[PDB]
């Protein structure tokens, strides 16, 4: 009984639990993508002022 | 140039909308430590995991 | 109780709280239009002084 | 001078016109973090990429 429980817990971990090392890499991906899409949004705002002159 | 509407800001914000949205799901798993926080992310994976947790307990 | 609180708040915040990025876009758009009409409003006043010579 | 038509302004409008369209796509790619966004940036590159995305999944 103990051996089967230990194996199913290892089996359940793969499907259910997450990798902290893996998800941090993806987490930092969007965080930089967040700032970049934010920075370019401000640039697009400033774009239309150039026609006033 | 067209001043009544600006599509450069339209695409950037919709890009930002999904950039922020997925970042929220990243925090969910990192804080929880469980890869399947809600149903739909892995429907059969969550379902099988519950049957496994049923047996584990 | 805690779970429904988080989900109900999300449903409420979507219809109530505003997206600052999208709102800044319309705000910056309307600001330029105000300078646009003000520039044209000034011109229409100086236009009337042609035949009045 | 022929004041009736502003030929230089016609040329300047088109030269400025293309730069704005070029500028918009540059803002598109910097915001999304990907070089291809819509069908029209690269017909072949999208088709090659999507198969690779199928392989990666």
């Amino acid at each position: 009984l103990m051996n089967a429980y230990e194996n199913t817990q290892a089996s359940e971990s793969r499907i259910r639990d997450t990798d902290m090392a893996e998800q941090m890499t993806s987490f930092t991906r969007y965080q930089i993508l967040t700032q970049a899409a934010t920075s370019m949004l401000a640039q697009a705002n400033m774009k239309s002022q150039s026609v006033m002159r | 140039m067209i001043i009544n509407h600006n599509v450069s800001a339209i695409f950037a914000h919709r890009t930002l909308k999904s950039n922020d949205a997925n970042l929220s799901k990243d925090i969910e798993k990192l804080s929880s430590g469980m890869r399947i926080n809600k149903a739909g992310d892995d429907a059969s994976g969550l379902a099988v995991s519950e049957k496994m947790r049923t047996q584990i307990a």
